[PDB]
């Protein structure tokens, strides 16, 4: 319950009760919008770092097979078809069975 | 690189016809920018009154 | 022919701020101050 | 966890603050056959 | 700086060797041009080969 009755002799008590609300509160205040702004970089970080990751764990199992197109997109140097495409997705392409 | 002095990042572009060093516009910027607002969210945000 | 890795986007105007950027629009956001 | 209605309340209350909003992103950056990641969602 | 050396990377491609000490080096004479192209962002890679 926050809020005290304070007689008008009581004012330097008053105060005191006045401080460690103000106090709390740019406590709270300072550690809120810091938590938030340092949580939204690591968030967006973490996003970006998410998509790359995804990006190399493809890369690095097309291996030599495909090229980079260097916009985020891999070309094949042989015919790819929905069970490949989909073997890419899945983790599950079958490296040795195709060649440039 | 001691040399570079137009920013933080930047390109040495040894060719044949000579060595100089040039910040890569957009890196130096955008990583300046961040630098100062979150130098700026660290002061900024410090709430004051009187007391 | 290439597949392409990339991520979502949709119509959001939702910005939120960090410590490197401001007005920075992101496609969902939760609002964890009470106003109302 | 926070709210911003009125300093002196009674009850089991969110922390208040001196702040208009406190907004964490739990989406991507929105950013607006060609491409991937490189260059936006 | 790292993701600076990427960008470079990326567009570089397969007409340049990396050295390994962040310093990339081309299979073909790369004159001021070139070399503002790759600060640019705007080599234009189908133009070169080794
Ligand atoms: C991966 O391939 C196997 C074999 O065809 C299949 O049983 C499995 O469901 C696939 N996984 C995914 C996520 O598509
Ligand atoms: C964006 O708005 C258009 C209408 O102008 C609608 O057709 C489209 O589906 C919306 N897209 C998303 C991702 O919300
Ligand atoms: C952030 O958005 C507010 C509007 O909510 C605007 O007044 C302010 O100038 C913007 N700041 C920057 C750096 O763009
Ligand atoms: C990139 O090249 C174009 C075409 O020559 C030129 O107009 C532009 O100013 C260059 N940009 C930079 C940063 O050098």
């Amino acid at each position: 319950a926050v809020g005290k009755e304070f007689s008008n002799l009581e004012r330097r008590l008053e105060n005191l009760n006045k401080k460690m609300e103000d106090g709390f509160l740019d406590v709270w205040t300072y550690n809120a919008e810091l938590l938030v702004l340092m949580e939204n970089e690591r968030t967006l970080d973490f996003h970006d770092s998410n998509v790359k990751n995804l990006y190399d764990k493809v890369r690095m199992q097309l291996r030599d097979n495909v090229k980079e197109l260097g916009n985020g997109c891999f070309e094949f140097y042989h015919k790819c078809d929905d069970e490949c495409m989909n073997s890419v997705k899945n983790g599950t392409y079958d490296y040795p069975k195709y060649e440039e | 690189w001691q040399g570079m002095v137009d920013g933080w990042y930047g390109y040495h572009h040894s060719n044949d016809q000579g060595s100089g060093y040039a910040a890569d516009k957009e890196s130096t910027q955008k990583a300046f920018d961040g630098i100062t607002n979150k130098v700026n969210s660290v002061i900024e945000k410090m709430n004051t009154q009187f007391e | 022919d290439q597949i392409c890795i990339g991520y979502h986007a949709n119509n959001s105007t939702e910005k939120v701020d960090t410590i490197l950027e401001r007005n920075v629009t992101v496609t969902h956001a939760k609002d964890i101050l009470e106003k109302t | 966890p926070f709210h911003n209605v009125h300093p002196l309340t009674i009850g089991e209350c969110p922390k208040y603050v001196k702040s208009e909003k406190l907004v964490l992103a739990t989406g991507l950056r929105n950013v607006p056959a060609i491409a991937g990641f490189i260059e936006g969602g």
